[PDB]
Order: C-alpha cells, then sequence, then structure tokens
C-alpha cells in the first residue's frame, strides 16, 4: 500500500536511519509473514479479471 | 461538496499552471519527472499539449519524447484534435520514423499499400502524406491455409445488387459474416485451417477471430445472427448493466 | 399532523445551523438535536453516547 | 566463537535453548557489561 | 542494565520472559508489570500465553512507547504536566487561528495564494 | 434520593467511571460531581445530593476491621484489574456444581449450573482490589436496583439477589484468579493468612443510617478454593 | 526541548530516582527512533530494560 | 524525417516520434526507458543516469499501461540476467551490451530499479493530472 | 541503532531450522545469511542443474 509523503514535508528531503515510511513497513511484514509461518505458507492473487478475461499480476514482492 | 472530475482534473491543471503561482507548480512538476514519454500522441486534447508545452518546453536538462500517428487519429468525438496534433509537428525541429511493419504478414502489408496508393493525398490532408511500407523478415512465412489452398491476405465480399439500403446491408453482411465465421471454424476443428509461420501451425480456433464493429447496435445485430448458428460469442465494448437483464 | 410536525422541526434546525458560531456556543446543539430528533432506544443509545463523546471531545480540543 | 560463554543460547530446539539459558542465567546476570569495541570484535569474527 | 535479547522465533523470546518474571519477584504484589507493545494483537498474545504458563496474568502495563516516555518524564522530572500542551490535535487549531494573523508576512507569501480563495476555512482547517 | 436515581446500562458505567478515576483521600468536590453530570446529561439538581452521597460511599466502614475506603491509599490499591485464567480440561457444569453447592449454600439453594463445555481461557475485571494491615481484599460494584426500600438492601434480600443474577460462581472464579495471582507474586503466600475475603459494595444500598444495608462480606472456603484450583490445572 | 534533560538528569544523578518501576519489557516492536532508544540508554542504569527483538538474520545483516 | 535507431536516439528537448501501424511505436518505448536507466549513449545519453521513479510515461488506456509496465519489468529482468551472464540471445540486448562499459554496476543499477518496479511512473493522462494535483495540493490550490 | 548502544549487554538465543521442506530451506537460507540461487555467469554451472536443491514434488509447504 502506498502512502505517498506530503510534498512539503522535510523528513523526506533529506533523510535519515530510523525513519518509517509505509513502503518500508508493508514489504518487512511481508518478510515477518514469511518467517513467522512455521509449517505452510499459502499466496494468493488474482490472475485475469473475470469481467474482461484481462491480465492481471501479482505484487513484485511475491 | 469538494468533488472532481477527468475534465475537471485537466481544466483544474491548466488553470494552476496557467495562473501566476503555477510556475513554481510547474518546478514541482519538472524537478519530479525530468523525462516524459507520451505515447498515442495523436489523439491529444489542447489542454493536454498547453501543459506539456508549459512543463516541458525549453528548460534544460529535461527531455521529452511525443510519440504518434497522425493517420489513427480516431478520437476526435472525445475532444482531440488532429489540427493541435499538426501545431506541434510543426512546433517540433526533429523527427524521426520507423520504416518496418513488424505485425502482420507481407501479404496484409502489400494489400493495404496498393489501396492507400490509389489516389494522391488519400487523407485529404496536405500534412499527412502516406508512404508504403516494407515488411519484416520474421513475417516473410506467414500464411492462412483454408481445406489445403492458401487464402489472399485481404478479401473484399461485394454484395449484388444495384441499390442496397442501410437495413439491407447490415442484415445481408450479418449473415454472410456468420456463415464464413462458421465455414472457418468447421473447417479448423479437423485441422485444415492453419495459420502458419513457416512449417509451424495450429487451428483457427473461436477465439482468434475477432469482428470490429463502429456502433452498439452494429455489434448486437452481428452477435444475434452469430448466434443463430450456435457459434459463441461476447462483445468486450458491452457496457450494459447485469440488473438490465 | 406527525408529518407536518416533524417538517416543522427541520425548519426550525435549518435556520438554527446557519449561522456561525463561536465554539462554546456549539456545545448544547448536539445534545438538544438528539433530543429533538430521536426517541432513544437499548439498541441505539450506545451510538448516541459515541456521538455525544466525540462532539464533546472535538469541541473540548477547540476550546 | 563464544560457544563457552554462557550468553550464547543458541541450540537445536527450544528447549535446548530455554535449558542452556535456565543453566546459566545468574552466571549471566552477575557476568559485567561487555564493552562495545568487543561487540564490534566477536560481530566481525562471526562475518 | 538494558539488555538485548535476540532470537529467530518469538516463542524464545517469550519463555525467556517468563524465566525472568519466576526468577525475579516484585517485591509489591501491587506493582504493575512493564510491556511495551505497539499492538493490541501482541499484547492479548502475551497475556494468552504467560496466563497458560504461570496460571494467571494480571496487572500487566501495556503502554505505547511514546506514551511510557511520557510517563517517565513526568516521574523523573518535576513541574511537568500530564498531558503536553503540544499535540497533534490541539497544534491544529493553535495554527488554525495563528494562520490569518501571518498571512501580512512575506514569507508566508505562498500561503496566501493557498488561503485566498477559501469561504468556510476548509483550506486553513 | 439515589434509590430513585436513573438505571441502565450507560447510567451504570457512569456510576462506575466515577470511582474509576475518584481519589478517597479527598473530600467530594462539587464542581467535578456538576462536570461529570454534565458529561453523564443528568439534572444539576442532583449536583448537591449526590456529593454527599460519595462521602456516603467513602467513609462507610466495612467487615469488622472497620475500613473506610477513604482510609486507603493509592499505594495499596488497584482499581479494574484484567486477569487471564487459562483453563485446561473441558469445564463441565455438572462436575463444579457439584462442588460449589457442597461447599457454598448459596450454590445448593439455587438450581444446578448449565452452560456448554468450555476450554481455552476466562476474562475478567476485577472492580477492586486492596490491602489493609498485610490482609487483601476483594472489592465489587453493584448498582443493580434490588428494590424502592432499604429493607430491600438487607442481609438475606442481598444474598437473594446474588443467588438470582449468580453472583456466586462470580466472586468464586475472582477469588481463584486473585489467589492464583497472590500464589504467583507473594513468596511465601498462605491463602488463610493473606487472604480477606470477598466484599460485594451496593451503591444504592449505602446508607449513613444503616452500617449493615449496602454491604456484603464472604469468605470462600479454603477447601472449595484449592479442589477449584486443582480442577481448573487438570 | 524534554530530551536532553531527562537524559541529563539520570546522567548526573548518584541514587535512583524514586518511583520508578523496577524493571521494563520491550517485546514485539521492531522500530523505535533514535531519541527513544537514547533514552532507554540512559534509563537503564538505574533500572533494567529488557528488549526482546525477533531478529530473522543470525549473523549482522545490517550495513 | 530520419530513420530510428533507439541507441542513437538523442534525448534532449523535444523529439517527435512518428510511424505507420505496426511499425513498433511501443516496442520503442521499452528500450528507451533502459537507455535512461542505464544512462546509455554518450553523446546522445542523459547527461546523467535516472531512476524508475523519475522517467515518467503516459499512455491512453489504463489497460495498456498494466501492459508496458508489465513488459517493462521483464526487460528489466532479462536485461539483468543478461549483464550477469555478459551474453544474450537478442540483438538488442546484444548491441545494449556491446554499449555498456561496466556490466557489474549495470547490473547492480537494474537490479534496484527491478526492486522499485512497484512505483513506476507508468499513467494515463487523467491519472497522471490527479496525481500531480494530490502530490502538490498546496501549489495547485486544492484541497488535500 | 541497537548496535550502536553503549551500555547493552546482549546474547543471543537461535533455533537453527533443518532444510526438510521448502518453506523451511528459504528460511534457513535467510537464517544463515547464504545465497542459494544460482545466476549461471559459467557456461558449465549454466548447462547442469545439479548445482540448485532437490524439490519434492509432493511437497507443499509453499
Ligand atoms: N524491433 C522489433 N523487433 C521485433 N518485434 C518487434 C519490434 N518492434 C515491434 N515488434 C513487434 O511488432 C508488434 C507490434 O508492435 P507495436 O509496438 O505494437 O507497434 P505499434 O506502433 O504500437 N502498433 P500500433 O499500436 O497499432 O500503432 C508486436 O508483436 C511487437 O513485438
Amino acid at each position: 500500500r502506498q502512502l505517498a509523503p506530503l510534498g512539503f514535508d522535510l523528513m523526506s528531503q533529506k533523510p535519515k536511519r530510523g525513519d518509517r515510511s509505509r513502503r518500508d513497513d508493508d514489504r518487512y511484514l511481508f518478510l515477518e509473514a514469511l518467517i513467522s509461518a512455521q509449517q505452510k505458507l499459502y499466496i494468493s492473487y488474482i490472475g485475469r479479471s473475470i469481467q474482461d478475461n484481462s491480465e492481471r499480476f501479482p505484487s513484485v514482492l511475491v | 461538496r469538494g468533488e472532481l472530475g477527468f475534465d475537471d482534473m485537466l481544466s483544474r491543471l491548466d488553470s494552476a499552471l496557467r495562473s501566476e503561482s503555477g510556475e513554481v507548480l510547474a518546478a514541482a512538476i519538472r524537478t519530479r519527472f525530468p523525462v516524459a514519454m507520451i505515447d498515442e500522441f495523436q489523439d491529444t486534447d489542447p489542454q493536454q499539449y498547453r501543459i506539456f508545452r508549459r512543463i516541458w518546453h525549453h528548460q534544460p536538462e529535461t527531455a521529452l519524447l511525443l510519440i504518434g500517428d497522425p493517420k489513427q487519429a480516431i478520437y476526435a468525438f472525445r475532444g482531440a484534435d488532429i489540427f493541435t496534433y499538426m501545431k506541434a509537428r510543426s512546433e517540433v525541429h526533429a523527427h524521426y520514423t520507423l520504416d518496418t511493419n513488424w505485425r502482420s504478414a507481407p501479404g496484409m502489408v502489400n494489400s493495404v499499400n496498393k489501396l492507400f496508393s490509389q489516389t494522391d493525398d488519400a487523407f485529404m490532408f496536405r500534412e499527412i502524406p502516406f508512404i508504403p511500407v516494407k515488411s519484416a523478415g520474421k513475417n516473410q512465412a506467414l500464411r492462412f491455409v483454408f481445406k489445403g489452398e492458401t487464402q489472399p491476405a485481404m478479401k473484399m465480399w461485394l454484395m449484388e445488387g444495384e441499390s442496397c439500403g442501410v437495413g439491407d446491408y447490415q442484415s445481408t453482411m450479418a449473415q454472410v459474416c456468420a456463415a464464413q465465421i462458421r465455414d472457418w471454424l468447421q473447417a479448423g476443428q479437423r485441422g485444415e485451417a492453419l495459420l502458419m509461420n513457416g512449417d509451424d501451425a495450429r487451428p483457427v480456433r473461436a477465439s482468434d477471430i475477432s469482428v470490429l464493429v463502429r456502433s452498439r447496435q452494429e455489434a448486437a445485430q452481428v452477435r444475434d445472427a452469430l448466434t443463430l448458428l450456435e457459434i459463441p460469442s461476447v462483445y468486450l465494448s458491452n457496457r450494459d448493466s447485469v440488473f438490465e437483464t | 399532523g406527525h408529518l407536518a410536525s416533524l417538517l416543522m422541526q427541520l425548519n426550525i434546525w435549518r435556520r438554527g445551523l446557519a449561522q456561525e458560531r463561536p465554539l462554546e456556543e456549539w456545545l448544547p446543539v448536539c445534545r438538544d438535536m438528539l433530543n429533538a430528533f430521536f426517541l432513544p432506544d437499548a439498541e441505539t443509545e450506545a451510538a448516541m453516547t459515541l456521538i455525544e463523546q466525540q462532539w464533546q471531545a472535538i469541541i473540548a480540543e477547540g476550546l | 566463537y563464544g560457544a563457552d560463554d554462557p550468553r550464547r543460547c543458541s541450540g537445536n530446539s527450544v528447549s535446548e535453548v530455554l535449558d542452556k539459558f535456565r543453566k546459566n542465567y545468574d552466571l549471566i546476570m552477575s557476568l559485567p557489561q561487555e564493552t562495545k569495541e568487543e561487540k564490534e570484535f566477536r560481530h566481525c569474527i562471526w562475518l | 542494565m538494558l539488555r538485548v535479547y535476540h532470537s529467530n522465533r518469538l516463542d524464545v523470546l517469550e519463555a525467556l520472559m517468563e524465566f525472568i518474571v519466576e526468577r525475579e519477584r516484585l517485591d509489591d504484589p501491587f506493582e504493575p508489570e512493564m510491556i511495551l507493545v505497539q499492538s493490541t494483537g501482541m499484547a492479548q498474545w502475551l497475556q494468552m500465553t504467560l496466563s497458560q504458563k504461570f496460571g494467571i496474568a494480571a496487572n500487566i502495563d501495556f503502554p505505547l512507547p511514546a506514551s511510557f516516555i511520557w510517563d517517565m518524564f513526568v516521574r523523573v522530572l518535576p513541574e511537568i504536566p500530564k498531558e503536553s500542551a503540544f499535540n497533534k490535535q490541539s497544534m491544529s487549531w493553535k495554527l488554525m487561528t495563528l494562520l490569518p494573523q501571518l498571512l501580512e508576512r512575506e514569507d508566508f507569501t505562498l500561503l496566501r495564494h493557498y488561503l485566498t480563495d477559501d469561504s468556510d476555512k476548509r483550506k486553513l482547517f | 434520593t439515589p434509590h430513585q436515581f436513573p438505571r441502565g446500562a450507560s447510567p451504570g458505567t457512569f456510576l462506575h467511571s466515577l470511582f474509576e478515576d475518584l481519589d478517597f483521600t479527598q473530600p467530594v468536590d462539587p464542581n467535578w460531581v456538576r462536570e461529570k453530570l454534565e458529561l453523564g446529561g443528568f439534572e444539576s439538581q442532583w449536583e448537591p445530593v449526590l456529593t454527599e452521597w460519595i462521602t456516603a460511599v467513602l467513609q462507610a466502614p466495612l467487615n469488622e476491621t472497620g475500613v473506610s475506603l477513604s482510609q486507603l491509599s493509592a499505594r495499596n490499591k488497584q482499581v479494574e484489574m484484567e486477569f487471564y485464567l487459562p483453563i485446561s480440561e473441558p469445564l463441565i457444569a455438572s462436575q463444579l456444581d457439584t462442588l460449589i453447592r457442597q461447599f457454598d449454600p448459596l450454590s445448593a439453594g439455587c438450581p444446578p449450573l448449565e452452560f456448554m463445555q468450555v476450554r481455552g481461557m476466562l476474562k475478567g475485571f476485577i472492580d477492586l482490589v486492596f490491602r489493609h494491615e498485610g490482609r487483601y481484599y476483594l472489592l465489587a460494584y453493584k448498582s443493580n436496583w434490588l428494590g424502592e426500600d432499604s429493607s430491600a438492601y438487607t442481609q438475606q434480600a442481598m444474598a437473594a439477589a446474588m443467588q438470582a443474577h449468580r453472583y456466586d460462581l462470580q466472586y468464586q472464579l475472582y477469588t481463584l484468579a486473585l489467589h492464583r495471582y497472590l500464589r504467583h507474586r507473594i513468596a511465601d503466600y498462605d491463602y488463610e493468612h493473606h487472604f480477606g475475603g470477598v466484599i460485594y459494595l451496593f451503591l444504592r444500598g449505602v446508607d449513613k443510617e444503616h452500617p449493615q444495608q449496602g454491604i456484603y462480606t464472604t469468605r470462600p472456603n479454603a477447601g472449595l478454593i484449592a479442589l477449584m484450583d486443582e480442577m481448573f490445572a487438570g | 526541548n524534554l530530551y536532553q534533560r531527562f537524559i541529563e538528569t539520570l546522567e548526573s544523578a548518584t541514587t535512583c530516582p524514586p518511583g520508578l518501576p523496577s524493571r521494563v519489557f520491550i517485546c514485539g516492536i521492531s522500530a523505535l527512533p533514535p531519541v527513544y532508544l537514547q533514552a532507554l540508554q540512559a534509563l537503564g542504569k538505574h533500572i533494567e530494560i529488557h528488549l526482546l527483538f525477533t531478529n530473522p538474520c543470525r549473523y549482522y545483516w545490517g550495513d | 524525417a530520419e530513420t530510428l535507431d533507439p541507441l542513437r536516439l538523442p534525448l534532449q528537448g523535444e523529439r517527435l516520434i512518428e510511424a505507420s501501424a505496426g511499425t513498433g511505436k511501443t516496442f520503442t518505448i521499452a528500450a528507451l526507458y533502459l537507455r535512461l536507466l542505464l544512462g546509455l549513449g554518450g553523446s546522445a545519453a542523459f547527461p546523467r543516469p535516472l531512476t524508475v521513479e523519475e522517467l515518467l510515461v503516459v499512455t491512453f488506456t489504463e489497460a495498456a499501461t498494466a501492459e508496458l509496465r508489465g513488459r517493462i519489468r521483464s526487460n528489466i529482468h532479462e536485461l539483468r540476467i543478461a549483464c550477469l551472464r555478459e551474453t544474450t540471445d537478442n540483438p538488442l540486448y546484444e548491441r545494449l551490451l556491446e554499449e555498456i562499459d561496466d556490466k557489474a554496476q549495470a547490473a547492480q543499477w537494474l537490479l534496484l530499479a527491478e526492486r522499485q518496479m512497484d512505483e513506476a511512473a507508468v499513467f494515463t493522462i487523467h491519472g497522471f493530472c490527479q496525481r500531480m494535483l494530490n502530490l502538490n495540493a498546496f501549489e495547485s490550490g486544492m484541497l488535500f | 541503532l541497537l548496535s550502536d548502544l553503549e551500555s547493552s549487554q546482549e546474547l543471543d538465543a537461535f533455533v537453527d531450522v533443518t532444510p526438510d521442506n521448502l518453506l523451511h530451506n528459504i528460511q534457513s537460507d535467510i537464517l544463515e545469511l547464504e545465497n542459494r540461487a544460482v545466476a549461471g555467469v559459467n557456461i558449465e554451472e549454466f548447462s547442469r542443474s545439479d548445482n540448485k536443491r532437490p524439490l519434492d514434488p509432493l511437497d507443499s509447504s509453499i
């Protein structure tokens, strides 16, 4: 999930270590989910739209 | 209400860029995106070109790549304009061109070249000159074999009679198209009709056959006659609502 | 007679809420509106209390 | 490196780790804090 | 001292916490245990596991790091309010008043162009 | 009057929230009661009276030790304690009701407990826990309108209400929870030595005229507590 | 403004200030601001703080 | 009008590329995207190498946008694999490899781009307008 | 940040993972900080597929 900065925030201009962002948070949640799984990991996603029979794509993480 | 719409989005961005503060806003967009590549540029509104010019016209260290084909400008009804495309074409000094067609068999390319070379200034615009294109070496082997006989790349089905009405034309052509698609499907189900790239081949499925129509009623007239032969078909531009069934 | 009694209220309040007011004048508005327009019940009392609590919190921060 | 040190509780199962910690709890607590240079040296040796 | 416990799995950490709680007992019975968690689900899991191990889990405070840090400010230093004057909710209504008073300034010129066309202080808010 | 005060879920929660943030070692403030009545939305007419009533609660004596709620300092009190109690083997109503009837007469008076098998955790919020003379106690607030007269708040009527709303099992589980918590925390813990009993405080029942009306005190049998602990453990 | 004063008070404190809890646990938190870490480091002298950090990698994998 | 060679096309100022149907207008977008990511072409190249988030691509329809994004992802992956193996079976990738000076750094940049491909700035005109309005509501004068 | 703390005494309590599954293989690769994927730079490395790890067909961890 993407939530861009306000645009006049000064932090995102010159970031330092420890600054939190939603992108890094979700990318690390995906790693936590993998590490915490003890027996089985199940991953699903929509491949083709039911309405138009188009082609969707999986996340860059998957 | 604090709402917004597509045309309202474009108009508001244009107004902002035209206002006094828009200059600053321009940098905000220009520093963000140094290089921008617009595709399908033949369909362009005056607002969109004013925006693109305001942002990327003469500032240094910022490129702009316009890619478009004026012969394909078909969205006039939607607000697009070919005249603004030609204005942009005049305002740009450099021009680049692609020579070879990589899409279709050498038969279709020659067919189109011959059909558009009949007259001079076929597109009746002096700024839209037509030139013949050459097929690529990869497609030289493409063929379509029907019942053991290679079919011509393009086939015009002429209706019979002197004066034909619009409704009679529509009904007769829908029926003829249905019959021909049924024959193609029957001959492909037995492995005869094959789309061949050299030695490789594959039968003609009901999916690879597409019927291009202009209007909705036209598509429905096609679909009814096509279902009369118990042939499955779907209309990709269908905007009907489920609740109307 | 009941419907015409509703609209009358809908009239009065639509004239009262037009004018801008300071924050301390906005305090009794929510309670008066709730008790005038609504007759609470066992289930709705929770929602009405939540409404009053959030309204009071907003105006309390403002004050 | 550091296997003899009571701090390290790395083991093959949860129970082994818990027992290795439980046996040397007092020894761990009593030990003085490691110097920052020692910690960096240990992490460098492990790599 | 500040001791850091590294573990690839959470159960080891939770069992270490269990053993440390059992080894060193709190003198006063009414003194609540302090455990910092940023999510309620983590606190729920910690409670359900500690109760399953010890027999009961109670008097375990679960404050957020910010709330805990402010609480420690309150206790170590004198003349500190219960709640900070500068918070996210109150700075809103303070800036709402301060902004019209500062539009005349040169530095806020851009802001003026933003706040020129507002009618019911929507942009301001 | 307190007896004619409005009742319900929200009035009860408001009455409890009053004591949740009330300081016992200080006299009641009129402005604070007025602000709380403004929050609840009740009539301001109650503000002069309710304040007095609150003091009647704080100064009312307790079990024969004679403890006043005002005598409890902030260090010897714990308000709204949340507890988690695991139940490993399935809890059968029949296998528990028999023991509760054996060791408690209130259960013997009532019909047998009826509920489906449950295995898992048990949650609960104890209203107040406080220690006096190195002896711990359990205090539970109840704002149920037993009757219109003070006679409905006597010992027999309070016991009847306890039996009707099945607060017996409630305070029994609370005692099991407190027992386990004290055994966990207090080094060298003993039930008889350190436990002081259970106190149900009926707010509206509290009257300065009669010391017994409003308060109820009961101590669960140690054998019942031990057998219940063993049952819930395995 | 309170951070530096809070750190300096405990840094120069000869004895443990009254009212602080015996020990603290920090469980389930994989991200903290550097200032909170400085405050907890200064506070660790008087009272013990146990950080439970779920670390996916065994070796040193940061920088 | 000149014949077009994607590697030799200079990327400075305004440039118009016009051609008939099925001539590979869309297909050239990927080659230009790779050139921009790696900063290739010498004199014809951009002054500095760029990142995924700094390249804007504008398409007509949403489906075309998704197609182009997926295809650019695939091309970045294949070119990175080629840079790692220093050999390839495609003529375009072969010419690119001939043009690349250092292949390890190129593979590193391509890896970063492949990881940031979720943030690829490939929009339509209306989506571009909406996104620029939201990201710059302060300058444009809109609501947040 | 944690490494940069001066007055910190840290002990490591890890639990080794046996690579008996695909999921356990991935978790062990993450835990041991080692790379298993084969790029195929060498022609000899690119031809043979033995460099990779065997995957059980019945395995359905991931
Ligand atoms: N250099 C190339 N080498 C190989 N195949 C190519 C090349 N350029 C284009 N193609 C193929 O040509 C076909 C159509 O190319 P495309 O990029 O759609 O041109 P186009 O200008 O977009 N046609 P259109 O969108 O109708 O104007 C696709 O199958 C491409 O894979």
